[PDB]
């Protein structure tokens, strides 16, 4: 636990940042 | 018959199989386990074609009622999880406060419902696989089950069956570190969805809400049932949970509140994006994306559901092969033996039988039928488990429970309630096949079934 929070943690904002990019970049 | 497993007995069995295994999982930990089991096929597949044909925008209370029936029998589950610590669902539940003859029937149930929701779940995963490829496509004749015009068999769905199997059967320890970063792909993707899809929401889409009527809410509840199996998983790693008394509760009940929220707000975004009657689409929430151009975002979100997706196939071949251990280790079902070193033999489970068995149904069932039969086993093994905890706070009332269900006789009765209204709004012919099912289990244990490991 708690490395197993964080490495949750940050590959949500890995793909909402990937994500949140890839969207504003369209029609 | 009705010859009841003691609970020490249960504790002794879980405690030597336990006993060199290393204890870390947590509250954490669980919750993934459940998230893990409980997203997949149901609201990637099933929540586009039941909001085209069966409940339309009002799809939303579909999924309350759905997951009000869920809650209640989730709350059941933890105080058993609470009570029996062990590593063991519904079967082991039954055979401690019914007996032998309910936990067969209930047990028999259940390895046809792992067997056919691995089949829906790879059908799913299919779909997505597909969708995500053109953009290519494959030989028209091997992308769905027999119709009339075209298609013979699920190729890929065949395929994705026969890549969990020879994973199972590597024997590839288990990492909660590795299960914490496809459940965040998963959880994130849905969440980008709903972020990106907010913006895209067309509230005239929303406008004939129920089209179908109540009706249609209820039927369409029965459907998407399905997307909430899954939080009976979090048993699974109670040898390596340190406090399975109140952690594994916590999982049960968290990882489901969870994906409810996430469930009710998909539908809501799904049918606000796409009007319900273009829905009844093998991809819904990649096609809601490729709807309104948001194509790569779309292909990102194809992406998690492929491989968060595989996690809810893993999970559910598993714990049919725990299953069958279980069962033979009672004696209700025969003894297979393997050699695990050249001159050391152990008890075996065929999982290449098993999956063999399971990929064959996945290519050539349509997603419909197998997810319709695996919600009438979960049903019937949901309104069981419920009753449970009354028979267990009547006989048995002495035993430590660090969790309890919070209404004693009311939450369990409404479980049986919400879940027996569910089973009535199946088609007809589901009780074929599941019915036909029991009948051959039940002469299994007339004839072999009362040659077991309790008869003495
Ligand atoms: C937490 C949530 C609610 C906020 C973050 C959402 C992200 C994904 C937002 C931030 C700015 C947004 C963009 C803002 C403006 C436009 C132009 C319009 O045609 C709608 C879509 C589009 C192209 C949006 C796509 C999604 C976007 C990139
Ligand atoms: C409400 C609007 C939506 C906003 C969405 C916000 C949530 C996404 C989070 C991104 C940061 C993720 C990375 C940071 C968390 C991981 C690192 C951490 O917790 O601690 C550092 C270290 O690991 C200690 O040892
Ligand atoms: C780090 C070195 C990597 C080297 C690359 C080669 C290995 C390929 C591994 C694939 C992941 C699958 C691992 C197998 C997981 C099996 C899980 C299991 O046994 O049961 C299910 C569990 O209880 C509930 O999910
Ligand atoms: C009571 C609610 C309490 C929760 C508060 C959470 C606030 C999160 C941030 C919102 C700002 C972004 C708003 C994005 C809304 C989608 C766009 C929309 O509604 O309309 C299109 C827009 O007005 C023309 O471009
Ligand atoms: C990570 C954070 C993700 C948060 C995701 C939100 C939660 C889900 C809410 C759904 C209800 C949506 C109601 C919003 C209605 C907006 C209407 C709109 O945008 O209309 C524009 C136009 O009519 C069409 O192009
Ligand atoms: C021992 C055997 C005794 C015999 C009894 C076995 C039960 C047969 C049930 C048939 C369902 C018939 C379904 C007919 C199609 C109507 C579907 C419909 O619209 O149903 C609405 C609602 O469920 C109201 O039936
Ligand atoms: C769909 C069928 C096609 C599947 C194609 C898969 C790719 C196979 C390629 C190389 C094997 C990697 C060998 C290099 C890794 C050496 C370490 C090792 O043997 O790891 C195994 C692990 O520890 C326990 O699973
Ligand atoms: C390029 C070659 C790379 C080397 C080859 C690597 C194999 C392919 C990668 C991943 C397998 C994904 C399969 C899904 C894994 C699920 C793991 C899982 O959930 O395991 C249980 C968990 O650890 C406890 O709950
Ligand atoms: C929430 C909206 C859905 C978005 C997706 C979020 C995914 C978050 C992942 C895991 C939750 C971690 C566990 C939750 C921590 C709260 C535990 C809690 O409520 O109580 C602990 C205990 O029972 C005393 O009350
Ligand atoms: C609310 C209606 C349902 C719509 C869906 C939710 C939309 C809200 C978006 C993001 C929540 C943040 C998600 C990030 C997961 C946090 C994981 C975690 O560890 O949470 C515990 C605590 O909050 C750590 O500070
Ligand atoms: C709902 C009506 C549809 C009914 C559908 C019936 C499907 C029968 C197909 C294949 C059976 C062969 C595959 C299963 C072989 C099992 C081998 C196995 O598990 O061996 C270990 C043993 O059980 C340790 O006790
Ligand atoms: C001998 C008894 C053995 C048990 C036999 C149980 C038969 C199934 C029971 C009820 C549903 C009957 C109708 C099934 C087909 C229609 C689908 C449905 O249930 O409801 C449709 C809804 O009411 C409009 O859309
Ligand atoms: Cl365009």
């Amino acid at each position: 636990m708690l490395g197993n929070m964080n490495v949750f943690m940050a590959v949500l904002g890995i793909i909402l940042f990937s994500g949140f990019l890839a969207a504003y970049f369209s029609h | 018959l009705f010859r009841k497993k003691p609970i020490q007995l249960l504790m002794k069995e879980s405690g030597a199989k336990g006993a060199s295994l290393r204890k870390e999982l947590g509250a954490f930990d669980l919750t993934m386990l459940g998230i893990g089991a409980i997203i997949g096929t149901g609201i990637f597949v099933l929540t586009g074609v039941a909001a085209a044909e069966h409940a339309g925008p009002a799809l939303v209370l579909s999924f309350i009622l759905s997951g009000l029936a869920c809650v209640f029998a989730a709350l059941c589950y933890a105080e058993f999880a609470s009570t029996v610590p062990v590593s063991g669902s519904a079967y082991t539940y039954s055979y401690a406060t019914f007996g032998e003859l309910i936990a067969w029937i209930l047990g028999w149930d259940l390895i046809l419902e792992y067997g056919v929701a691995s089949s829906a779940v790879a059908v799913g995963w299919s779909g997505y696989f597909q969708g995500l490829l053109s953009g290519e496509l494959p030989k028209a004749l091997t992308s769905a089950y027999d119709p009339a015009k075209g298609t013979f068999i699920d190729l890929p769905a065949i395929i994705i069956v026969l890549f969990i199997t020879f994973l199972l059967n590597l024997g590839a320890k288990k990492s909660a570190r590795f299960n914490a970063v496809i459940v965040a792909i998963k959880v994130a993707v849905v969440l980008l969805f709903l972020a990106v899809g907010v913006w895209y929401v067309k509230p005239e889409n929303w406008t004939p809400f129920m089209p179908y009527g109540f009706s249609g809410v209820a039927t369409g509840a029965a459907t998407v049932f399905f997307a909430y199996i899954g939080f009976d998983a979090v048993s699974t790693a109670a040898e390596e949970v340190r406090n399975p008394q109140r952690d594994m509760p916590i999982g049960i009940i968290v990882s489901l509140l969870v994906c409810t929220l996430l469930y009710i707000a998909v539908s809501l975004v799904l049918t606000g994006i796409v009007p319900y009657e273009q829905l009844n689409v093998k991809n819904p929430v990649a096609f809601a994306l490729n709807y309104i151009h948001q194509d790569w975002v779309a292909g990102f979100i194809s992406l998690g559901a492929i491989a968060g997706i595989t996690t809810v196939l893993l999970v559910m071949m598993y714990g049919q092969t725990r299953l069958f251990y279980a069962i033979s280790r009672d004696g209700l079902l025969p003894k297979v033996f393997a050699r695990i070193s050249p001159t050391r033999q152990v008890p075996y489970v065929n999982t290449w039988l098993t999956g063999a068995a399971v990929a064959v149904f996945a290519g050539i069932i349509p997603l419909n039928k197998l997810a319709e039969l695996t919600n009438i086993g979960t049903l019937f093994a949901f309104i069981t488990v419920s009753i449970g905890v009354l028979v267990l706070r009547k006989t048995q009332p002495d035993l430590k429970r660090a969790f309890r269900v919070p209404f004693v006789p009311v939450v369990p009765i409404l479980a049986v309630l919400f879940c027996g209204y569910l089973v009535l709004q199946l088609p007809a012919m589901t009780w074929i096949g599941f019915v036909s099912w029991l009948l051959i289990g039940l002469v299994i244990y007339f004839i072999y079934g009362r040659k077991h490991s309790e008869l003495n």
